[PDB]
């Protein structure tokens, strides 16, 4: 990806990289809101 | 607050002061429009819908789009004058910096949410696929998986067009800013760090390693009390009339076969006398007029169409077989005819004794031959008539109404050449044609007592009941409440929950009681073990608990307890589960941990790092 | 916050403190006292003779109860001018003016209100809280005609329309429901009330005010209906949060940490209400149902015996070879409904008619297969019965059984299991009070006939026939063959697994659309455990394919899950037989719920928005059949 | 808010470009970082040796979000009687101490959260939290049996009452839970907790107070009973919402726009999971499904034939007039399977016994109806076949086939047809090693059996037999016939249409609650499209009606929809046949709905409240019984 | 003081002028406290 | 804070360092009076 002579980004394919799927961080961004109107007034 | 700003003219303060209050425009802080008062929740709302935009912020700045952020917060008013929705009511109630907006500009708002939401359509798909081609969650503890060979993995699974392949680095920042569980190194400095944003938002989804995670908890008990509201516990264990439009549900249809049926059990049939040794001919017309002659005698059923709860009657013959010495089914035709007379269906064996008569819909047949060896059959029929006490107009008392489907012709057909005196030997389908009235035992009703259906029916009678009866509607409410239960009650067999000792008190205190018969007097234990029993009988068959001679269900107490103690049983829950249930939970939770870092540990051996 | 107010008695105390707290009663602060709650509305009497004059406790009111008690004073207001009509609540409630806002120890419990100190908590009685919701409650009641009156002005002819704007005229509209409304309605009494009501909610209607000539918009929802209006990109936002969460709904429901377990799981955990099932004894493969005892056929042996029942009257039948019954054992407490009803059984000197059939309980030792004489059957009891009708059919010449309901429920605890070397049977078959001749009948038993089998039990299920307190989901996937889950049980794990994963499928289809043969993100974790399923070294010829070959047998794959959920179960299945299949899609349907953003598909999308449109068509064009019928001067 | 705490690098109110930020860490506020937490509860250990001194990320709670985890807390004071006795949790947790009230930029995104500056954003870090969460559902854990036995306690007897109030002395009901208590109950080892503990979550329930004999409410739920109560006149609030939006979630899954729809939809947006269906074969009129292709009846021809089955395995068969095949394109992958139990096929010269059939596919380019030669099968092979056993029946001397399950799944993604003349069809027929002869071979198929269909695919929408990826959901109102149904196929869109439909139909019984003729604001919706469909110019005669007519016209029409879907598609219905009324029909439903403000019918109240005093009426009955057979000292 | 009747009323069903009054409210009993 | 399958950790069980916690204590009735 490195696009540069000089490097100071995240080496995506670099080493040192975690992965470690966890209970505690089970992904989510924004699955729904309270958007009944009765509760929007 | 809530509802629109309001502003004064005359110098009126008293509650209820006549013209005191008229509506704030904009002006009052071109084009002058009215103004309408925010709240709180529908502002914490939408300042979460803008929080999902900047979960790509990475790609959309890359896509130079929306580069500067919507700040619903912002575009709000602020004033302190009075506020409600009717002015008799706003007049008593005056709060201070309020949150006001024009409806103009609340659309400019959230049109460009919606825009906005709109482009990202395909790379949320892709980083959906992303994080699901391989497991990116884990229900227990905690997985893990070498970097270089996840990365090599998703540069040979994902398709060529996936963003991902063009735009690789913003993807994975996307990635890292809601799953905390992948972390890239800051070669900068040479640290590794959560980036996750959902923090608290994922706590609530985890389990505790020995209680299940609250969101099932919650969700569950949500379910339960969901079903049992919405079977309306009051009516379905009621004691008084209660109209059908309140009782009925919606229903479903019937089979049935009317010659194999019980002419006494089904109170919705009439018949003509076996061995009267009466065989008349009579003629009728369709609505075109044209003139069929159709023979009947003795062995003919029909049906009482008075007092049905308004129908429709589909008929299917195929299968069987009507062939006959000089009479073949091909070739012939069969419909739906309706006779109108003062004289009971027992009492016909003349022709003008019919009053008046009509045929509503015919088909043709047709014959091929089956399994057995010279022997033919009849195609699939789908004669139908759906009827309505509307069109025919009920006027006498006296006035009776008969239907039935046997052969018909343009030629008088001599008796003799055949021997069915009707054909409703054929399955017959039923389905009701209105949604508003209820039956019993084939007699129409206006108002049942919904407990006296407590085992009042016996099995022939329940499979000989129409589709639109109470008893039907009984068991579809008291169904929802079984699953309830099910939902709720995990307790196994022989064992005492909380949704099966009102049976035990209802019993206990039975056997305390002075009646007719011997007394037979049990332990306690015995008493509960029993009310186990019968609850799972229940839960097994939800219509057991109308069917006469029942163990226990037979009784209208029992099943009123039941039904109440149901409604404190969940209310009175405090995020709290079975034993087993968490147990079990806990144990295949460990169990699908153990096949992910197996199967993560086999993308690491086929996949190496340098 | 919540809990109670709760007052200090300690007076030296931090936390912990053995008696510190002490409830906090109307007499603490006056102020909450019910001869000091503001009359209005007047629902406590000022006649002094009647007041309790007794102290109540107080408890607390928490920012969601006053931000929800107040939302519920709209619902009236909306409706205010009927109310004034009606000369009912003249003065609004104003929730927050029957509270009183103090500082104290605020907690469910003393412990926990020990250090729990805040300040301006509202405080209020028990009675003068429910005087308030009485007071709206009433309200609804006067209204109740109202309601229906206002609703059906609106749903009469189509006011709403999802995309654009339409347009009519005000004097053809007005017309239009002049003579189409009930002469009953309450619009008809007041009609310059039902003018003002829609404004208030209705946007699009608005009624110029005759001072100016002016015309402006009066609804007081501005904000929620954006909510709920789509814009010409995609749908609205309201229900793109609500077709998601039924989703994560129903997934929530099915427990994918049961469907996808590796271990014994208990059977009331993974049990579920069961559905009658039918059968035919007669016809049922021996082999296959394995529950299902037959003494063999031609050996020539022929007997008769006499058993009674629970009154004590002795009944004679026959038995002979060939004879089906079921092993009562084991089979988790059954119903069982039996319907002659359809069949002949006619025999030369033998017609069923007149005569009585009915169910047969057997107890011994000695297996049902060695029975050959008379008292090898130990205890034996006759347990139900009914008569036979006969009528006749199209069939020519040849009559037959009308319906019947022969019924019996079998239940293992009445029956009493004691002995591990017992056996118990269940026979039905013609039964009479004279003996029968062996050869004037001749079916071996009256099987050849149609049954309903409905389970009783509800946490205890059976595999293949057999029940176990244990039950693996894994070691089912992919070994009930089409011809052994026929002959199953009601009751059976496999059934119980079709239903519960089935709600995995509704979830599915409501999240993707997916076309023929392109992939789909609930598609891929399929295509992702096939790739590793394929190049590791193991028995066979290796088969190589590219990620577009891989890719697309998940993707059809995924869609003969949804059309047969029970396809998975079936052996030798074409793809979802393996475990890892199922454990990989069954997880994944989790996460690719909890990682949507409001998104809709790009195809479905589309699709409502072309759709919109036409329905606004479709309005306007009915909007002129109001103009062509009802001009205006 | 929500979000990250931002900070600003560099100097102090130097922030002006997005790259001039950074997010903060435990180390720049060091009283979120666990060497200075609050250890109340006991949580972190206190070896200065097991503490990490690493810092983390930093994340901001929602003001929404606080009272939600703050209740959480609640559900454990509920308890805390027997947790003291445990000796669990001496401290409650009190969740806002943990949080810390710094104020800076907070924001998702260094863009976004440059423009955002706040004032006391509350702050947690992820550890701290998790250990917050752990310390609720821990305790739970222990609370576990301890809530099922005062669950029992709160429902052996009836505990709450629907109207009114009833009443017992406490000395006799506690008589009767010492007779029924298990004895493993807890309660009967902690009484006096059991008795508080109830009386928190008891109105009724007051103990009394030995030292000074005063008698009070305990109960700390009085504001949720509140709206859980009913008046004297309306059902209960908090329902009446429930119950309101509960209809209005199956409307929003039903899709109406889609389902009322005149553009074209494409299929695997309309296309929902499907249903197995059945038909027979030999009784289908071979002019009604165009998936039927049969060789003319009273043909006559005889032709045998060989045929290699997938290893080659020879399998030999004949054909004839009236053998019926299946034409397999544009079926839309689906699986047969095929139940032959029951009927006889015995011949007079050739037993079914001990004999095999089997699913055979065609492929030619010549039309199957015109065959007469093994030049124009094209290509044939078998793809699976059975074995047949005999038994015997209610009709004497003749026997009876076995139950069947031939079973073979179609799909062809895989046949990959390449050229459209290129024909598939499949036939089922006796299979055996040896040529059989025509003379005792007479029957043309094996085609007389129930048969079963199940799609393997949910993208494929077939309308008339065929399949087409495009639908117009607004034709398929009433352009179908009885007969079009039962021969429609198992995926056919009008089957997947009333079951989208069936959730609307749903959603109106909920609201509605009306008899014969009775206008409603869900029937009102036809009534003015029969207003103006009258009165316009169609074909015939013009009839006139007036209103009170078109009003019970369309009251029996709304009910005949709801009584049964089936009706919208249905060959000239009352009223539905017209495509436009079903459109209309749908719209108002949504108005109709959303305009409800918390009310039901005017039949339902008066129901309600007859029907739950008689329960106050019975409960009290049952009460009584105990004093009587427990009497008070 | 309003002309039903009269001309210079306005009627025009927009989608953004979409109509609600009161569907429901949340009155969960663990919620209320 | 400390690794469980990393290096540095010593495994060397010997007779001085035994293990046990608490078998019993001597509570007899007369002891404690
Ligand atoms: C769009 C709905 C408009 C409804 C306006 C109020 C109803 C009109 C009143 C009908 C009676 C008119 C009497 C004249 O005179
Ligand atoms: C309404 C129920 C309030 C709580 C009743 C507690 C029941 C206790 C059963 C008897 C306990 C005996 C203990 C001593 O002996
Ligand atoms: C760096 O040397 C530029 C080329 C390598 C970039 C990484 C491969 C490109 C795609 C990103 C990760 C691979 C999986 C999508």
């Amino acid at each position: 990806g490195n696009a540069s002579s000089i490097v100071q980004t995240i080496n995506v394919t670099g080493d040192g990289n975690v992965f470690k799927p966890s209970a505690e961080t089970s992904s989510t961004a924004v699955p729904s809101l309270s958007l009944s109107p009765g509760m929007l007034n | 607050p809530g509802g629109v700003p309001w502003i004064a003219v005359g110098d009126e303060t008293s509650v209820t002061s006549p013209g005191a209050l008229r509506r704030m425009t904009s002006k009052d802080i071109y084009i002058d429009e009215p103004l309408v008062v925010v709240t709180e929740h529908a502002i914490t709302n939408f300042t979460k819908a803008e929080m999902a935009l900047e979960f790509n912020r990475e790609f959309l700045d890359k896509m130079r789009v929306l580069s500067v952020s919507p700040k619903y917060s912002d575009l709000l008013t602020y004033v302190d004058c009075y506020v409600g929705v009717s002015a008799r009511q706003a007049l008593n109630n005056f709060q201070k910096q309020v949150p006001v907006i024009t409806p103009t500009r609340q659309t400019m708002y959230v049109d460009s949410i919606q825009a906005a939401l709109k482009a990202l359509e395909k790379w949320e798909i892709d980083l959906r696929v992303a994080q699901t081609l391989l497991p990116t969650n884990v229900p227990i503890g905690e997985v893990s998986c070498p970097m270089q060979s996840v990365v090599k993995l998703l540069d040979d699974q994902l398709p060529d067009d996936s963003l991902i392949r063009r735009y690789p680095k913003e993807a994975a920042v996307a990635l890292a800013k809601r799953n905390g569980g992948i972390q890239w190194m800051d070669v900068s400095e040479g640290t590794v760090m959560n980036e996750a944003v959902n923090a608290v938002a994922a706590s609530a989804l985890a389990p505790s390693a020995s209680a299940p995670p609250l969101e099932e908890k919650s969700k569950l008990t949500e379910q339960a009390m969901d079903l049992v509201t919405a079977a309306e516990p009051e009516i379905i264990a009621s004691l008084v009339p209660v109209p059908a439009p309140v009782f009925a549900i919606p229903p479903k249809p019937a089979d049935y076969n009317v010659r194999t049926l019980r002419i006494d059990e089904a109170t919705w049939l009439r018949m003509i006398p076996k061995s009267m040794n009466t065989p008349f001919q009579i003629q009728v017309t369709d609505n075109t007029g044209t003139n069929w002659h159709l023979n009947l005698r003795g062995g003919t059923r029909v049906v009482n169409l008075d007092q049905i709860a308004p129908m429709r009657f589909v008929l299917d013959l195929g299968g069987k077989s009507y062939k006959e010495t000089s009479w073949d089914p091909n070739g012939k035709k069969v419909g739906f005819i309706v006779f109108q007379s003062k004289i009971p269906f027992e009492l016909w064996t003349a022709a003008s004794q019919i009053g008046q008569a009509t045929v509503v819909n015919y088909v043709q047949l047709y014959a091929e031959d089956s399994s057995f060896t010279a022997q033919s059959i009849i195609a699939t029929t789908s004669l139908a008539y759906n009827y309505e006490p509307e069109q025919l107009n009920k006027t006498d008392p006296e006035m009776n109404y008969y239907l039935l489907a046997t052969f018909i012709d343009s030629a008088a057909i001599t008796p003799t050449n055949m021997t069915q005196p009707d054909v409703w030997d054929a399955l017959l389908t039923m389905s009701p044609l209105s949604a508003g009235e209820v039956t019993v035992k084939g007699a129409v009703v206006s108002e049942v007592v919904p407990a006296d259906l407590i085992g009042s029916y016996t099995p022939e009678s329940l499979n000989t009941s129409l589709p639109n009866d109470a008893a039907r509607c009984m068991i579809d409410r008291a169904s929802k409440i079984a699953e309830a239960i099910k939902i709720d009650d995990d307790a196994g067999p022989d064992e005492y929950s909380p949704n099966s000792v009102p049976i035990q008190g209802q019993l206990a205190i039975s056997q305390l009681e002075t009646g007719y018969g011997v007394r037979i007097f049990n332990p306690k234990g015995i008493l509960s073990k029993i009310a186990s029993r019968a609850m799972q009988a229940f839960i097994g068959d939800p219509s057991t608990i109308i069917t006469q001679a029942a163990p226990v269900l037979s009784d209208k107490n029992n099943w009123i307890a039941l039904a109440q103690g149901v409604k404190t049983s969940l209310r009175t829950k405090s995020l709290s589960a079975g034993v087993k249930t968490a147990v079990s939970k806990l144990s295949s939770s460990e169990s699908i941990q153990n096949w992910t870092q197996g199967f993560l540990d086999k993308v690491s051996a086929h996949f190496p790092a340098p």
